[PDB]
């Protein structure tokens, strides 16, 4: 009865989406074909949607210009799975360019994505909201995400949205005007985004040495895990447990403010195969794990900054007194400080279902498992960054000819620029104490 | 450079020893003509790239499904 | 199935028989596993139309993989004369049962013993040839054929009747011993130039050959040692005079 | 010296996934060495564990510090040429001529130093048995032929080893028992052989015929039923240690030798959970349940039914105390006395209540089919 | 989908492009006759960007030929792999242009553009979704510098938002081969400035020592360079042919690597290259790899580049391996050498993954620089022009065929703007 | 309308418990009947030695 809606757009997007639909389809057992041999509760609602003999489709939406990715899943393991006239492929790259997928050619293709979107959501009868993956960083995907976020919060209104973005790191980077880029993105979707969670590469770099002991890492282990997060987040719309709480329970539960929605991820435990059964994977370790700052999803030092709302939920066989001792110390240790006017500010989710793992993967078969979501003033150092390489690399109007070339105005860039200055300027006021 | 010189055409042994009668050499056995064929053709691609391991491999977007495990079927109990 | 299935997807959907009477024009084999590359390559022909000026090209049947099977016969010369019947030895020992095929992992193994460390994508094409229709087994003979090339109906003649002389002194009766005991050693010298002695020539020669030396040999068991001996020789002038020598014939 | 090195995979049961290393066999002075394909490390180094020569064979199992591991292949092609040469598989036959001679065939066949793989005995019924033999057909001892086979219970088995094919036809002597006696008396023919259409044991003659008659007799698509009774019946079972030492040939005999009437045996490769399960009735009394089960499953085992008027304790009788260091002071004539080591591999162990052999010889005998 | 079309002129450029479609047809497996005899799909998902199927299944490039004289096209179609270029697309002259820049750009060029023009349209407008023009050619000769550029300035006039590249074979003075070299060099380098959209820079003596050095070669041959030019820019276009990781295209190459709109010169290296004695004797690996390609010996072109300071950098790598170690690469050699970097501009390095590598070849490299140092190259060349210039030499060749010497003073202004414009950001700080 | 599943499912879960139960009482009384049997095997061995 209740369903969210996937958008997966840019090649970051189409790369997160894979490995979240093949944990998805593993996690309730649909073979490939998507038959369920089965051998019958109604728990693959929320993502997948009965033909009426058989097979089950995804609720899902796969976005792009470049025909490659989208002509590899077509061709890949996958492909008598997904629905084959909703991945939407394009005609020409925007290229790493704001003003490509935004001014000139990603309004060809909105109007398909909206009567796709139309079509799923009148199939949908009781929609929770939509989860949004996309890059920041590149062209077409910060211009079709801002594009489609503008349209779909005029269409459809008060429904919520939830976005997994990954913004640049703070030395490990690849393009060379993606600040640009960034800032732009994040001016459209800080009005337009009702929750989003920071996913940084090289921050899941370092976890992934430190805890998995790999030296050869690509992108598939990052997407994975970040798969795990987003399952571990989903699964108690669609799994039995003593404290369920749905995806309207996390705005109302830890947005303070309509304008500070950004938020910061952890999961724990992360662990090999060969170290998990020689150690003790209890429920205080995990969760004193879950707090380390270099266990955190994305590169920032929260103690260089207060804790705001945390939400945790567990899943396995946890034991809600255990919950309540091991928060008791969280909150007794000094590092860790929150601020005045916050004196609850814990969301506790059991759910009963123990994490699933994937053949061939990384992380071992575990009994225990927590995922931490975390709202803190801690994310001021990263927006301060993006704004110190901006205005270093506009100070002498690099690159802006291949912007205003594509039809984009001038001013555009002072505008984002205020609104990210007054941005920061709110976290450093809800910063001070009564 | 006063190179060739003296060291003039010669097939198969171990020269002369003198220029770069070692690096003629192992090009002259891989391959006929050591140096520079006479307008037996030379094949430059063999004289630039080196010594060919050919192998295609797969683009490994296409891997996320096809993962086993063995012990998974088991009869248990 | 997935044969009426794909015809299902173009949207032409017909009763069984017809789906058996055009499966079974294509499958003329009767194994019951077609090949749409030949399906494929079949329409294709008959879509390009007809011109008498310009051939249309395409594929109707499985090419050779040709440079693998190149390379390995250029590199299975330099070993020397008898690495074509070191082959055709590991092949009968890996088959220890006698059953005339090999299976996939017996034929990487003999690969390899051989000493060729082919790559999966050299092996696999190669593999995709000599099997047809993924049956789970490879003719080793076919394989060792091609591997070795053509041989000259006339120098096939002339090895015949070298056995028939060879038999002739013995009365009709084989042995292994009469080969041993007469022969030229020295003759190997215009195959190829070799530095090793006369005294040692018998002992290679009676160790590629079996221990015992009352061994049955059948007629084309010996025409394939010396097809094999051949095979390192490039020139059958050179084969044929170093085969006379052999026998003072 | 010259090394043997393998692949061998284990499975472990804490972590779910099953993990493979080398076990190289330093020959020169019988120690193993382990060394894992994944991660480089060295698991288990230079020590000796003393294991036999003989064993190691494609499909062994063998046990080293309380896990179980499992030869799956080799590793090289040193390995690998040395033994390729043991490899070649024999059908032999035993008709019903010589039904009472089982013991004493088993013996000379292991003695001669090939190995058993693989052991059934069934009734040849007329249809198969006329398919069988069917190229012979037009001479005429095809008929007294077929009606000499379908007469009673027959037992198959198959023999894997060096130079196999001849070596068992040469052990066995000549087609003709008559002449058998005069040119080699000293055969098995020769000793259990009658006439020319009543001879004792038959053997493969060439690789096809050999290998027709095998997926004939031990592949998955038998006609060949398992014929054997299910009342006033009695179960037991060889012990896997007994046959790896080769005295199942002297056991076997030992029981016919009593009266009692052997009505069905078959070679069972059978895992952990089935052994335990097995041994349901032993899970809390004193005979250590979890030790004998996981020995009962490190190697294969003999199921046989013995037919008696009064099975169950007569049986028992002759099978005597539980623990061989018992039997040895006070039954000093009894099968577990003469073959037992200890408490953990008694021999043969035989059902001990009355009315529960017909459950279990039905566990064996229909269920694990 | 998203093709581009070849075209080739003069010398250079006609045996520059034989050697590149030699090594395409090799790297997709396409026999001399143009039948496929492939083995793996991959080598088919992308066939029709650089080819175009007919009647029967032969594929044919889309690529031009282009000259004033008929030799050189008469020794490509009898050479190797002659046979797979369309008859029709020859276009040659029957006078030659004599190394003369106004021969070759006003009168016999002009009346025999307009054929390649027609042809270079149908052409065009015959594939789905033109993406761009590539041209190989050189500024040394006459019919190359003067044709080329004046086509190149045609086509660019009615199709303004494709992308253009250049691969130029600029002159350089160890290596001499012609007097007039100062002439059309500089207004070759004038009417390419306002058209072409990205720029490639090779040297001849750059190629000789990198043949003498690296390879060791004792005599080498224009085979030789032509094989390292194609294998160079044919790995430039890898994203668009084949799946990877990180999918670049030639729009998002300029505009990470343009910061403004005449800064388009552009000097490219090839990794690994090794000696054939060596090949055995060394690892492959993502570290190997970059200290290869960011040696300034290693570098095509005759100016060195740690006398001035990087702009830009792009990496295309090809084959297997993993982003943190690439990335990770990039950052330190970012760090260890930030004196040969400009520091206003931070992150200045683009890496992109491509998941095939060369064929017979584990992983491979090719660097685009975007650099100050390539100064040197336009200030030794309008030395040249104004030394030989202010006696007015050779001249008169030029001038009596409607040339006049004001447009001669005008290259000569343009060229030493570049230049002082362009070494400015060497000194430009924050 | 879902209800119906649901209560059989509940029926066939409670039954095999209610039947498990006798088969574990089956299987338990030849416990003590083996046990007291091998314990006069052993206490009579012991006496005969
Ligand atoms: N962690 C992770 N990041 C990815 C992956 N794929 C792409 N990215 C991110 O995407 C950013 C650049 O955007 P692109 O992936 O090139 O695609 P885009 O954002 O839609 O814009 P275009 O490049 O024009 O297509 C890089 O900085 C990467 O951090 C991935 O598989 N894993
Ligand atoms: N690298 C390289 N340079 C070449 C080749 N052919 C000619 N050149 C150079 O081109 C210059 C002469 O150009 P030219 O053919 O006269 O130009 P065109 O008259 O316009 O065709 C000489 O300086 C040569 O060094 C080649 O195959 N490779
Ligand atoms: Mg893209």
């Amino acid at each position: 009865m209740r369903e969210v809606i996937s958008i997966h757009v840019g090649q970051g997007g189409i790369q997160v989406g894979n490995a979240c639909w093949e944990l998805f389809c593993l996690e309730h057992g649909i073979q490939p074909d998507g038959q369920m041999p089965s051998d019958g509760d109604d728990a693959f609602n929320t993502f997948f949607s009965e033909t009426g003999a058989g097979k089950h489709v995804p609720r899902a939406v796969f976005l792009d210009l470049e025909p490659t990715v989208i002509d590899e899943v077509r061709t890949g393991t996958y492909r008598q799975l997904f629905h084959p006239e909703q991945l939407i492929s394009g005609k020409e790259d925007a290229a790493n360019n704001f003003a490509r997928g935004h001014y000139t050619i990603g309004k060809e293709i909105v109007d398909l994505c909206l009567d796709r979107i139309r079509k799923l959501a009148d199939n949908c009868t009781g929609l929770q909201g939509f989860l949004v993956f996309n890059s920041v960083g590149g062209g077409t995907g910060s211009g079709l995400g801002s594009l489609l976020l503008e349209r779909l919060s005029v269409d459809y209104g008060k429904k919520s949205k939830l976005g997994f973005t990954i913004y640049p790191s703070p030395q490990v980077s690849t393009a060379v005007v993606e600040p640009y880029n960034s800032i732009l993105s994040t001016h459209s979707l800080l009005e337009h985004t009702d929750v989003a969670v920071m996913l940084d590469n090289e921050a899941i770099y370092d976890i992934c040495r430190r805890n998995l002991d790999i030296e050869r890492p690509t992108y598939t282990n990052l997407n994975r895990l970040i798969a795990q997060v987003i399952s571990s987040l989903t699964a108690s719309l669609r799994f039995d447990g003593a404290l369920n709480v749905d995806i309207t329970e996390f705005q109302t539960n830890l947005v303070p403010y309509p304008r500070i929605h950004f938020m910061l991820s952890s999961y724990a435990p992360i662990i090999s195969a060969e170290k998990a059964y020689h150690e003790q994977l209890s429920v205080a370790e995990i969760t004193n794990s879950a707090f380390e700052p270099a266990n955190m999803m994305a590169k920032c030092d929260p103690r260089h900054g207060k804790y705001m709302a945390c939400s945790m939920m567990y899943r396995g066989d946890v034991v809600p007194k255990d919950v309540n001792a091991s928060i008791a110390t969280i909150k007794t240790k000094r590092t860790i400080q929150f601020v005045d006017w916050c004196p609850t500010g814990f969301k506790v989710g059991i759910n009963y279902q123990p994490p699933t793992v994937v053949p061939g993967g990384d992380l071992a078969k575990v009994m225990r498992a927590v995922c931490m979501i975390s709202n803190s003033t801690a994310i001021a150092e990263v927006f301060s960054r993006l704004d110190h390489k901006f205005d270093l690399m506009y100070a002498k109007r690099a690159f802006v000819h291949w912007y205003v070339g594509e039809g984009m105005e001038e001013g555009e860039f002072s505008e984002a620029r205020e609104d990210l200055a007054a941005l920061e300027k709110d976290y450093e006021e809800v910063g001070i104490e009564t | 450079t006063t190179l060739e010189s003296y060291n003039k055409q010669l097939q198969k042994g171990q020269g002369t020893l003198i220029g770069n009668w070692w690096e003629e050499r192992e090009l002259r056995d891989v391959t006929g003509i050591g140096r520079s064929a006479h307008n037996s053709v030379n094949d430059t691609n063999e004289r630039t790239m080196g010594k060919k391991f050919n192998h295609i491999p797969n683009t490994t977007n296409s891997e996320y499904g096809k993962g086993f495990n063995k012990a998974d079927q088991l009869p248990r109990t | 199935s997935q044969f009426k299935a794909a015809l299902e997807k173009f949207g032409c959907v017909f009763d069984d028989k017809e789906i058996h009477a055009l499966f079974s024009k294509f499958d003329v084999n009767r194994s019951g596993k077609i090949c749409y590359d030949e399906f494929c390559g079949n329409f294709a022909r008959l879509g390009s139309g007809n011109n008498p000026n310009v051939n249309p090209v395409f594929k109707l049947a499985r090419e050779v993989p040709s440079p693998i099977i190149n390379k390995l016969n250029a590199d299975l010369k330099k070993q020397g004369p008898f690495a074509f019947r070191s082959l055709s030895k590991a092949c009968q020992k890996a088959d220890t049962f006698l059953n005339g095929s090999l299976s996939h992992d017996e034929f990487k193994w003999v690969i390899k013993e051989i000493g060729f460390s082919l790559t999966k994508t050299e092996f696999d094409n190669l593999f995709k040839f000599f099997d047809k229709n993924y049956e789970g087994k490879v003719i080793y003979s076919v394989f060792i054929d091609l591997v070795r090339g053509q041989q000259s109906e006339i120098i096939t003649q002339s090895l015949s009747q070298g056995y028939d002389a060879l038999a002739s002194n013995n009365g009709g009766k084989v042995t292994v011993e009469s080969i041993v005991q007469r022969y030229n050693p020295l003759a190997i010298q215009i195959i190829y130039p070799t530095r090793k002695i006369a005294q040692d020539l018998q002992r290679e020669f009676v160790a590629e050959w079996g221990g015992n030396l009352q061994q049955q040999v059948n007629k084309n068991a010996f025409v394939e040692f010396f097809s094999d001996v051949r095979a390192f020789c490039d020139s059958e002038s050179k084969f044929h005079q170093y085969f006379s020598n052999a026998f003072g014939l | 010296d010259i090394r043997y090195i393998f692949i061998v995979e284990w499975f472990d049961t804490a972590a779910s996934l099953i993990r493979t290393y080398y076990l190289t066999y330093f020959t020169q002075d019988k120690t193993i060495e382990m060394y894992d394909l994944k991660n480089k490390k060295v698991f288990l180094k230079r020590c000796e564990y003393a294991i036999k020569d003989s064993d190691l064979y494609i499909g062994s199992i063998l046990n080293v510090y309380s896990r179980q591991l499992k030869i799956v292949d080799f590793a090289d092609v040193f390995t690998r040429s040395k033994f390729q040469n043991i490899k070649e598989k024999t059908f032999a036959m035993i008709k019903p001529d010589a039904y009472i001679h089982i013991g004493k065939i088993i013996s000379i066949i292991e003695r001669s130093g090939l190995q058993i793989s693989n052991l059934k005995m069934t009734k040849m019924s007329q249809e198969d048995a006329r398919e069988f033999y069917g190229e012979h057909k037009g001479k005429p001892f095809y008929d007294g032929l077929v009606n000499f086979m379908s007469s009673d219970l027959i037992v198959g088995m198959e023999l894997v080893g060096d130079n196999a094919i001849k070596r068992w036809r040469e052990l066995l002597g000549p087609t003709n028992t008559l002449v058998a006696r005069e040119q080699a008396p000293n055969s098995i023919r020769g000793l259990f052989g009658t006439d020319g259409t009543r001879n004792a044991c038959h053997g493969s003659d060439s690789p096809g015929s050999a290998f027709r008659e095998l997926n004939f007799f031990f592949a998955k698509t038998s006609k060949l039923k398992t014929q054997a009774f299910f009342n006033q019946c009695t179960c037991c079972v060889i012990k896997p240690h007994i046959v790896k030492q080769n005295q199942v040939g002297e056991v076997i005999d030992m029981i016919l030798s009593e009266g009692f009437e052997i009505s069905a045996l078959q070679t069972f490769f059978l895992d952990r959970p089935t052994a335990e399960e097995f041994y349901e009735v032993y899970k809390g009394v004193l005979p250590e349940f979890n030790a004998i089960a996981e020995h009962l499953t490190s190697g294969m085992c003999y199921a046989l039914e013995v037919r008696q008027e009064n099975a169950v304790k007569s049986f028992r009788d002759i099978a005597g105390p539980h623990d061989p260091e018992i039997a040895k002071v006070i039954r000093p004539n009894t099968i577990r006395a003469r073959f037992g080591i200890d408490r953990v591999k008694n021999g043969i162990h035989c059902t001990d209540l009355e009315d529960d052999g017909v459950l279990e010889v039905e566990y064996f005998f229909n269920a694990l089919q | 989908m998203r093709e581009i079309v070849h075209i080739q002129g003069g010398q250079c450029g006609n045996q520059i492009g034989a050697k590149f479609w030699e090594v395409i047809s090799d790297e997709h497996g396409i026999d001399p006759t143009g039948t496929y005899h492939g083995d793996s799909d991959l080598q088919l998902e992308r066939i029709n960007v650089y080819y175009n199927e007919a009647t029967g299944g032969r594929y044919v490039p889309r690529a031009i030929l282009m000259d004033l004289e008929p030799g050189t096209m008469d020794s490509v179609r009898a050479g190797p792999f002659g046979q797979l270029f369309r008859p029709d697309n020859f276009v040659f002259g029957q006078t030659g242009a004599g190394n003369n820049w106004a021969k070759g750009h006003y009168t016999e060029g002009a009346e025999l553009i307009d054929s390649v023009l027609d042809v270079v349209r149908k052409e065009a407008e015959g594939c789905d979704c033109l993406q761009g023009f590539q041209i190989t050619h050189s500024l040394g000769g006459g019919t190359g510098s003067g044709m080329g550029t004046l086509l190149i300035s045609k086509v660019r006039e009615e199709y303004p938002d494709r992308i253009m590249e250049t691969f130029s074979v600029v002159p350089s003075p160890k290596v001499s081969d012609t007097v007039v070299e100062p002439y059309n060099a500089t207004l070759s380098v004038h009417q390419l400035v306002e058209n072409a959209d990205e720029c490639m820079v090779i040297d001849n003596e750059a190629l000789y020592d990198i043949c003498f050095r690296t390879l060791k070669l004792t005599t080498p041959t224009y085979g030789d360079l032509n094989h390292l030019v194609s294998a160079a820019m044919s790995g430039v276009t890898c994203c668009l042919r084949f799946p990877g990781q990180l999918n670049s295209d030639l729009r998002k190459l300029a505009v990470n690597l343009i910061p403004f709109p005449r800064l388009h010169f552009f000097m490219i290296g090839f990794a690994p290259l090794t000696s054939r004695g060596s090949q055995q004797y060394r690892a492959l690996t993502v570290p190997e790899l970059t200290q290869q390609m960011f040696d300034a010996k290693n570098m095509m072109c005759a100016a060195d580049p740690r006398h001035g300071r990087y702009l830009t950098a792009s990496a295309l790598f090809r084959g297997r391996m993993s982003t943190k170690e690439v990335d990770e690469q990039m950052l330190n050699v970012q760090n260890k050498n930030s004196s040969y970097f400009v520091e206003w501009i931070p992150n200045n390095i683009k890496s992109s993954i491509c998941d095939i590598p060369p064929k017979g070849l584990k992983m491979a490299v090719t660097f685009v620089g975007n650099s100050t140092a390539i100064q040197e190259m336009f200030k030794r060349v309008a030395e040249q022009f104004t030394a030989m210039f202010r006696r007015k030499a050779f001249l008169h060749w030029y001038t009596g065929e409607g040339m006049d010497e004001m447009e001669f003073t005008e290259a000569e202004s343009n060229m030493n703007d570049l230049v002082s414009e362009y070494q400015q950001y060497q000194d430009a700080t924050a | 309308n879902r209800g119906k599943a649901v209560n059989e499912g509940n029926y066939i879960k409670q039954r095999l418990a209610e039947l498990r139960v006798r088969s574990q009482r089956a299987l338990n009384e030849r416990r003590q009947k083996l046990a007291t049997l091998l314990g006069r095997e052993h206490e009579q061995y012991k006496q005969e030695i």
